[PDB]
């Protein structure tokens, strides 16, 4: 119990504190959204959670370790897409997705992209790519990793009504697998209320 | 016991008047007894008495770096917000003793030398000394979110010490390669080694009062928007 | 009480080297004066912007 | 996430952004050849000034080329690299390092036969030039990514970088420019190719820890 | 609009802290000190090579300064001045390379009388060094720029893109230190004065035309 | 007769046209929104009616005379913001929404920065805002500037509903006067359907 788990963290930014007194276990098959404005610190919650950032207070633990000691098992477990992509803009889309494939690739990776919505574009510079076919660039590691822990940073945004939808769909799947996924976004979910658990930044 | 709030302030205004007063007695008695009641060198003459104005400089440009550099390595192996900023309270102290050192110097030449400028092993070593100065506080001055001016300014500091003895001993080495020498090893006179040392001790207080006053500064400069700010 | 010098500023503030001593005392004397000042000046004009952001 | 995974991805993330490894080498060949033309047909003095040139050029070229090391990463996947690859944060610095300098480095080496013949050096002149800059280069790019992990975030490619490794590179300087002055002699220089290779290990592992600690200072 | 209003907005994305003005200062001082640690601390041999030494490191400030001109606006705003701005591109570029070489070509012409006594020139020299780098270092960031404007901004773009900013600038530095060296020989200058000044008006004229159709060309 | 009209605009990236044939003329107060896939040609058009690239095959007048052919006449009125926000990242919130405004009282900028939500971090590095106060930064000119003729290609990115909501009333009540906004959003706006003019991409 407690795959990951928040013990008190603080976050103070220059005269604004953003959260206090934060402790949260998720446990396998959560999927946990963040709620907040343009102001709070979502995006500083889950870079603090990656591990990218320190806390100012409190820690955060994977499996019962923090995340300093377990720092080579825990990436083997995670998956983030935050606000900016994380692809190289001046590769085709294939490479950039070749890159994040351990093995069997260039035979999964073709099939990802067809999945994410991406078919013919396979060989095409990334930076001739539409805005929100960047996106679906990320998003396509959805249907390749294995990692058990996805926390995603608006997967929405420039996402049509059909791509949001698949990709609803494929985090809806992932949870009963053991999977967890923190999720943060504006547009509101397309499934009902107890599957998703809100957690805001008191 | 170590707690460091921003307590410090009132420590540090606390040590400044006296410090100041003391530094201030300190370097005119070390430079009344030199310029005016120490002998005279029997060669140079009375251009001599520039030592009390260059060793001193030369002697701390270093000591305040190494202190930069102690004041980094305390603030990144247990990330301690205030020994960071100490980098940034003594950098320009730091960077004007080595311009004083690098003035005092070539003017010190000129009799001899005879231009304002030849390269000698003494002010080389003192010019890359301020580059390193004006690297770190260049760099403290272009992030835009403190606290990561601090922790970046402590790893180049601590890059740089790690270059320093190199650096020098380099540059020791250069100046043998060419001239195949300097002049030669400079002398100390019984009767005027006294006002040397009272002279390097006023400046070592004159850079303490300094940095207390800088590190005030620099600390409400953090804290300005805190309820501890009141007053 | 002795003097190195045998007179006022016709023997002193000249030794044969008088532009050379007196200029690393005047260029000296003039980057720590600016520092103090710096100091000070900067001190005093971060206490007056905390009052003025209370406004 | 492999070590060589990451390392061609560099390789090939560098070969499509031609003309910005180019600019080095155009500078490279312009500083090394405006001197010569400076001096007139005089053999003595380009003799003196050769290898003092050819190494400033070698430093400015890499100093060029060291804006984009980690320039298109924080605008997109400076992370995913400290936030995944269960490889350490060093081993991943070593492999864009490694990169880099394939690139960079390597370049003005392959240049070399074209250059002792340009300021009308000999061939134990030129084995003693190849010999400082496969030793030298890679120093360069290892003492060159502190500066750029630290100075990543500002967003300022230009003077700011150029005045917090270009002091550092100066032990460099001076023992190349030696080694190649004394090859003009024809005197054994086994004593300045021992200091380079010193330098050279001093700083290749101490430069991944120092780069990695800097990246995750600039990361947050 | 309001072609001033880019100019010092450009001025104050280079400057944020009264501190920050000094940069390229002790940047072009690193850079003149990287040679007499390399060629030697010999004070006549520096002489003749003092204008070689000093146009090398406008060159490189001017090629380390090209890069922010455009290349950090396309990624968020190099658009909203063709589409918005009602004053034409070119004043557009005029502004932005004013302002290049405000924090570029103005600090070396301020150091100008600090490196002429380090290099060890004279009055007449130092005179000739202030002629040559206020009338041919604006010209750096005017012809430079088209080439620049193309290779940072144009998708799937070859070498071929880079032979337009390196290898324009030959002339400009052969006639520059041609100059500098019949100076320093104290003969009559005017010869390559006239000249250095009719590519200023020569480039100043058409540059910006270039550079707006060269950034019209790629942004499509 | 009246303001800008694409006449049989023809573009066609790759291989596959994009589109083929349009011919819309927009008269004054009407609300309309490029609807189309992600992978459709709404960007692509946007940027041939800005001016800023070239049709392939065909041209788009402003008030009878093409956009080469005036290019002062339309740059006063207009108001593009792209997928991009077009905002220096080094300057704060301030200075980089002075640059925008005509003269920069300092007191109608400030009065729009409160407006769109961004009340006190008026001075922050625009950096530092979060991830939708960059886009408030670049969306706030719509209370600053005069322009009738907004080009606003995906405003609603990552901001917020309250946000959505301001910039959807701000809209509505700015076309009823004289205004034409030609909108590309992925996310229905909450108005009612006689109030935006749909065209498709054919
Ligand atoms: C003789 C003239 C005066 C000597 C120079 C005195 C400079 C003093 C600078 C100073 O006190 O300010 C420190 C300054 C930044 O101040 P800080 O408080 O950290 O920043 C404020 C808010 N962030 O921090 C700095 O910028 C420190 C700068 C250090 C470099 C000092 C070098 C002196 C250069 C003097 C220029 C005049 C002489 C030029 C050459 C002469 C020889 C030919
Ligand atoms: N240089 C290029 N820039 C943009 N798109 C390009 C380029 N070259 C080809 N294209 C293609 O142009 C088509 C339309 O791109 P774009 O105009 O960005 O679409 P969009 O539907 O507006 N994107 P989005 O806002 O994310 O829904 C896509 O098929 C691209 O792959
Ligand atoms: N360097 C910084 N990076 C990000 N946020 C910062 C920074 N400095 C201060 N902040 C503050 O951090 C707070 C929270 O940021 P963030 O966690 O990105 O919010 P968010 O709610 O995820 N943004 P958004 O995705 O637009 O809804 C904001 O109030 C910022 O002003
Ligand atoms: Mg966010
Ligand atoms: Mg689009």
């Amino acid at each position: 119990m407690g795959m990951l788990e928040a013990r008190e963290l603080l976050c103070e930014r220059d005269e604004r504190t953003l959260f206090s007194g934060l402790s949260f276990t998720l446990n396998a098959g959560e999927w946990v959204q963040i709620t907040g404005s343009n102001g709070a610190g979502k995006t500083t919650l889950l870079r603090l959670l990656t591990g990218l950032s320190r806390p100012d207070a409190g820690e955060v633990l994977w499996q019962g370790q923090p995340l300093h000691q377990v720092r080579d098992s825990y990436h083997q477990n995670l998956l983030w897409i935050g606000h900016q992509p994380g692809i190289k803009t001046r590769l085709t889309a294939l490479e950039n997705l070749h890159f994040y494939h351990r093995d069997g690739d260039t035979a999964q990776c073709l099939e990802a992209l067809a999945q994410a919505g991406l078919a013919g574009f396979e060989d095409i510079p990334v930076n001739q790519l539409s805005a929100g076919q960047q996106r679906r660039v990320a998003l396509a590691r959805l249907w390749l990793t294995r990692a058990t822990l996805w926390i995603l940073d608006e997967p929405f945004t420039a996402i049509d009504v059909n791509g949001v939808d698949r990709l609803t769909q494929r985090m809806a799947q992932h949870t009963e697998q053991g999977g967890i996924v923190i999720l943060t976004t504006h547009q509101p979910l397309n499934v009902a209320e107890s599957k998703i658990r809100r957690i805001s930044l008191t | 016991q170590l707690a460091i709030p921003p307590r410090l302030y009132q420590i540090c205004g606390w040590f400044i008047p006296w410090l100041a007063i003391a530094s201030v007695v300190v370097l005119t008695v070390g430079w009344i007894w030199g310029f005016g009641f120490a002998p005279a060198d029997y060669q140079q003459g009375n251009s001599y008495r520039i030592i009390y104005l260059h060793v001193p400089a030369a002697i701390w440009s270093m000591g305040i770096y190494a202190s930069m550099a102690v004041a980094a390595f305390i603030g990144l192996v247990w990330q301690m917000k205030m020994a960071n900023l100490a980098v940034a309270a003594m950098a320009p102290i730091g960077a004007v003793f080595t311009f004083i050192a690098l003035v005092t110097g070539s003017a010190w030449g000129k009799p001899m030398w005879g231009t304002w400028w030849v390269w000698d092993a003494r002010l080389t070593s003192e010019l890359v000394l301020l580059f390193l100065y004006v690297g770190v506080i260049a760099l403290w001055h272009a992030f835009d979110d403190r606290r990561l001016a601090g922790r970046a300014a402590g790893i180049l500091v601590l890059i740089g010490v790690v270059n320093l003895p190199i650096i020098h001993y380099s540059v020791e080495w250069w100046n043998t390669l060419h001239q195949g020498s300097t002049r030669m090893q400079q002398s100390i006179d019984p009767a005027m080694r006294s006002p040397l040392r009272w002279s390097i001790f006023g400046f070592l207080l004159l850079s303490a009062t300094l940095t207390l006053m800088r590190m005030r500064n620099l600390i409400l400069l953090m804290e300005k928007r805190r309820p501890w700010v009141s007053e | 009480m002795t003097p190195a010098f045998a007179s006022w500023n016709e023997f002193f503030a000249m030794g044969g080297y008088a532009f050379f001593v007196w200029l690393a005392v005047v260029m000296t004397v003039i980057p720590l004066v600016v520092l103090v000042v710096h100091s000070v000046m900067q001190h005093r004009a971060i206490l007056r912007g905390v009052a003025q952001q209370r406004a | 996430m492999m070590f060589w995974r990451i390392f061609r991805l560099e390789l090939r993330v560098a070969f499509r952004h031609s003309a910005e490894i180019a600019n080095p080498l155009w500078f490279f060949l312009i500083v090394i050849t405006l001197f010569p033309l400076s001096i007139g047909p005089e053999p003595q003095l380009l003799a003196r000034i050769a290898p003092g040139i050819i190494w400033v050029a070698a430093l400015l070229s890499s100093l060029l080329a060291l804006e984009r090391l980690f320039r298109d990463d924080l605008q997109d996947g400076s992370l995913e690299q400290l936030m995944l690859l269960p490889l350490p944060l060093p081993a991943v610095v070593l492999a864009k390092v490694m990169a880099h300098w394939m690139v960079t480095g390597l370049p003005l080496l392959i240049l070399s036969p074209l250059v002792a013949m340009l300021l009308g050096m000999d061939v134990y002149g030129w084995q003693v030039m190849a010999l400082t800059l496969l030793l030298g280069t890679p120093t360069l790019g290892f003492l060159g990514a502190p500066g750029v992990a630290l100075t990543v975030g500002l967003k300022r490619g230009g003077v700011l970088l150029s005045i917090l490794v270009l002091p550092l590179t100066i032990p460099l300087l001076i023992f190349a420019t030696a080694a190649m002055d004394a090859a003009s002699m024809h005197l054994p220089v086994d004593g300045y190719l021992a200091i380079l290779g010193a330098l050279l290990a001093g700083t290749a592992t101490l430069s991944p820890f120092a780069t990695a600690a800097a990246l995750r200072i600039s990361i947050q």
